[PDB]
C-alpha cells in the first residue's frame, strides 16, 4: 500500500514537471523569435 | 496559460508536499 | 504487476522529461551566449 | 540533435500517452 | 524489494529534474529580464 | 545556487547513473 501511494504521489510530481517543461519551452521559444525578430 | 512568478511559487511549494509525502511513504515502508 | 508496469511507464515519462530539460538547457545557453557576443 | 517544433510536439504526444496508461494502473490496481 | 528500490531511485532521479526546472527557469526570467532592460 | 556548465555535467551524469540503475532493478523483477 505505501508502494502504490507513492507512485501516486510521484505521478502528481511527474505530471507538475511535465507542466514545468512545457512553460520554459514556450518562455525560451518566446525568446528566441523576439531575438530573431530584432 | 503563461504561469507567472507567483503560478511557479506554487509549483515549488506542491512539488515539496510530494517529495515529502513520497520520504515518508518510502520510509515507513 | 500493476505495479511494475506503472513503474516502467513512468521511468519512459521520468527519461522524456530528462531529454526535455537537456533540450533546453542547450537553448537557453545558445541564447544568453548570443546575448553575451552581441 | 536540436529538437524541432514537430519534434516537441512529438514529445507532448508520448508524455500523454505514458501519463493516460499510468493513471488507469493505478486505478485497475 | 526491487520496486522499493526503483522508486527510491526514481525519487532521487524525479528530485534532479525538480532542480534542474528551477534552475532553466530562473536563467529564462534574467534573460527575460535582460531583454526588457535593454 | 545557479549552475555552471561543470554542475550540469555531474546532473547529467547522476541521471544517467540512476536511470541504468532502475533499468536493472525493473529487469531483475
Amino acid at each position: 500500500n505505501n508502494l502504490l501511494r507513492a507512485i501516486e504521489a510521484q505521478q502528481h510530481l511527474l505530471q507538475l514537471t511535465v507542466w514545468g517543461i512545457k512553460q520554459l519551452q514556450a518562455r525560451i521559444l518566446a525568446v528566441e523569435r523576439y531575438l530573431k525578430d530584432q | 496559460q503563461i504561469w507567472n512568478n507567483m503560478t511557479w511559487m506554487e509549483w515549488d511549494r506542491e512539488x515539496n508536499n510530494y517529495t515529502s509525502l513520497i520520504h515518508s511513504l518510502i520510509e515507513e515502508s
